[PDB]
């Protein structure tokens, strides 16, 4: 049992007609401090695969070097690492899923919650979550913590059911993603203007974006704002 | 000489050579003839069921270790059951944590190192048993065979047991034959009927006598015996 120190917020997602987009911002905070600014919490695995996680830093970091680890021994006595016996995104998830749940079973949890994105050897889009409890479900868009509360309302605008995603486009996605980082950076107290993405496509592969900034932001309607009821100057 | 240096698996001869491993080796000779073959489709054992009288059953040479994964044994069947049970648990492992299936060439460096580990050290003794691993993975149809020595080997087909030799040289001959025979089951498993029966010499293989297994592209691993092996005798 412990209690989390430094940590990640939000981690949103959706799958469209080729591929699944993910992001997450930058920052690692420290209660209401927010002390660290370059922390990449999408984690890129092989070039079909991406973990995106929240939650406790500490653990992020234990589950990267695990992450790393699976990677290399796959690779040994394996002459087709690289081809037919590659890492597929849903072994990834399943092996996670596996330690998650074995370490809430002893009463000492990796206290994350995570969201696998990725694209099978088949085409498929793979799109699933698992937490510090065990927990496990899929779903066309998918959010930890706060983006569970306001990102999913915005992205099941786009995609409400299964039969919605062969209709959305990469662009239409990614513009929904981008305005919920947006969002999110409004009413979310431990959020970060910089952020990062990543879309998995089944024809175009990896596309791994950097420091990406919410912009086009509306303030200008506060000038007008005054007092707390009464107030007129 | 050979006298002195026979008396367990932790002694070097003086040329070398691991006596008692060499005389688990001789019991896989004393065993029963079993065959194996495969195409780009399918994968096949063939194995010849030895009985003790003719008021006995003829014991079973075949063992399913997944739907995807079987064997047949030559030698000590116990040790036979030790191993596939082994893999069998490996298998499991795979699916459980990673939600894959066990590639056919990591099943059989499994084996090798289970089987090194009783060569090197005191007490134990090798494992008196040879075994011929077919199984249809993400790389297609696979054959390999395992010696109680460690060494596994992955071929287009082969034979142990008593007068394998026989089988062996029409394997090595019907080649380029068996090797395109895809998309035909039956086509494969007469082929290899007819390999095993180049070993025969007490007998001929009779609808008791006689054990087949398959596995392939869209067939999961299955055992026919009696009855079910008539249409081949």
């Amino acid at each position: 049992t412990q209690q989390p120190i430094v940590t990640g917020t939000s981690v949103i997602s959706m799958k469209y007609d080729n591929g699944v987009i993910i992001a997450a911002d930058n920052l690692g905070s420290y209660g209401s401090l927010l002390r660290f600014n370059g922390v990449e919490r999408l984690i890129p695995v092989g070039d079909n695969t991406v973990v995106g996680i929240s939650g406790d830093i500490s653990d992020m970091q234990h589950i990267e070097r695990l992450l790393k680890d699976l990677v290399t021994e796959n690779a040994y006595d394996n002459p087709l690492a690289d081809a037919e016996e590659a890492l597929e995104p849903s072994y990834i998830f399943e092996y996670l899923a596996t330690v998650m749940y074995q370490r809430r079973s002893k009463m000492n949890p990796l206290w994350n919650a995570i969201i696998v994105a990725g694209v099978q050897s088949n085409g498929d889009q793979f799109l699933r979550y698992v937490n510090l409890l065990g927990v496990t479900y899929s779903s066309p868009t998918l959010a930890t913590g706060f983006g569970a509360h306001m990102a999913n309302p915005l992205l099941r605008k786009v995609v409400d059911r299964e039969s919605d995603i062969p209709k959305t486009t990469v662009q239409v996605a990614e513009e929904a993603i981008v305005n919920a980082m947006r969002v999110l950076y409004y009413r979310d107290a431990r959020s970060s203007r910089n952020f990062s993405l990543a879309i998995i496509d089944k024809n175009t592969g990896l596309t791994f974006k950097k420091n990406l900034q919410v912009e086009n932001m509306k303030w200008d309607f506060a000038k007008d704002i005054k007092g707390y009821g009464t107030q007129k100057i | 000489f050979r006298n002195n240096y026979d008396g367990d698996t932790v002694t070097f001869s003086p040329t070398g050579r691991l006596f008692q491993v060499e005389y688990a080796l001789e019991a896989i000779k004393q065993g029963s003839v079993t065959v194996g073959l495969r195409s780009n489709t399918h994968a096949v054992l063939v194995a010849l069921k030895r009985n003790a009288d003719e008021l006995s059953s003829y014991q079973k040479k075949i063992i399913k270790c997944d739907e995807h994964m079987g064997l047949s044994l030559a030698g000590l069947a116990p040790d036979a059951r030790v191993l596939s049970n082994y893999l069998r648990q490996q298998c499991n492992y795979s699916s459980l944590v990673f939600n894959r299936k066990l590639a056919v060439e990591r099943a059989g460096h499994l084996l090798c190192d289970k089987a090194q580990k009783n060569t090197q050290s005191y007490g134990g003794r090798p494992y008196g048993v040879g075994l011929l691993i077919i199984g249809y993975d993400k790389s297609g149809a696979h054959l390999l065979e395992f010696q109680p020595s460690g060494n596994v080997t992955e071929l287009y087909g082969t034979a142990i047991g008593a007068r394998s030799q026989g089988a062996k040289t029409y394997l090595e001959r019907t080649l380029d034959t068996f090797i395109k025979i895809d998309g035909n089951p039956d086509e494969l498993i007469k082929a290899g009927v007819e390999a095993i029966s180049q070993s025969l010499r007490d007998e001929s293989l009779t609808v008791d006598n006689l054990s087949i297994a398959i596995v392939g592209k869209d067939t999961p691993f299955t055992i026919y015996d009696g009855e079910a092996v008539a249409k081949y005798i």
